[PDB]
């Protein structure tokens, strides 16, 4: 897996693909 | 949160997986 | 499989934009 | 859900907002 | 609906690249 | 909707999704 | 233009909609 | 148009350039 | 054509993420 | 290949990694 | 074609679309 | 490599095509 800043939409896509069937929660900024 | 961990710093895959359900 | 998987990718990117700081849950099982 | 509503037909940004939060 | 909608998303991203500063119109109705 | 710099391809995608059936014009830099 | 308004500065949705046909 | 030409079959970058400007 | 072409776009973006610095070949003919 | 394996059914990140390098 | 930094996933997408049926090799950093 | 040529500097289309098979 990459060693990169995953930000904005890339962060969400990477989540999408990492989590597969589990799905995910995206809080954005905390 | 995920932004502060993986956007402002860099994340491992394992670190990214913390945000799966 | 793939077609709904490919759709899913676009939905999440759309959600990111529309929701902003609110964020969103993405799930259904 | 979102997939059955928004992968069969087009969901506008207004429709997608329903799924925020 | 969706399949041509999903295609559309990819067309516009392609257009952005190929067209550059020229830009482009995206429409058809 | 986000509070972010929408640049390059993200700007065009965001347009695409915001404008729906109307479509849009993308001038790029002016 | 849209780039100077929404890329170099940040745009509202309403501001983005100025660029629809 | 572009959708009927480029969503049925693959449009190369050369083909897509027709729609620039 | 397009459907496998649209899939291809998503595969390569996935590959970019999963492979990282390793990179990858994308081909098949 | 990847297209026939991963466009017919969903390839997870684990499956896609097979095609790295 | 654009005059831009193509980085990360944009670089790979741009490759994908530029190379068409030939395909490509993405070494990432060298 | 492609990153050093097209990401850290800007690339022409011709320069990008060096990375096709
Ligand atoms: C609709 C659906 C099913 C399974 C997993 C998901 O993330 C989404
Ligand atoms: C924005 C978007 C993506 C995918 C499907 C849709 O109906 C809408
Ligand atoms: C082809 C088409 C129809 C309607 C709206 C659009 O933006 C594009
Ligand atoms: C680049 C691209 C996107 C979508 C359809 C096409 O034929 C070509
Ligand atoms: C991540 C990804 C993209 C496209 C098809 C797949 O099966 C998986
Ligand atoms: C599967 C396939 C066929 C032809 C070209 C490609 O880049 C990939
Ligand atoms: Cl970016
Ligand atoms: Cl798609
Ligand atoms: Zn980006
Ligand atoms: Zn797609």
């Amino acid at each position: 897996f990459v060693n990169q800043h995953l930000c904005g939409s890339h962060l969400v896509e990477a989540l999408y693909l990492v989590c597969g069937e589990r799905g995910f929660f995206y809080t954005d900024k905390t | 949160g995920i932004v502060e961990q993986c956007c402002t710093s860099i994340c491992s895959l394992y670190q990214l997986e913390n945000y799966c359900n």
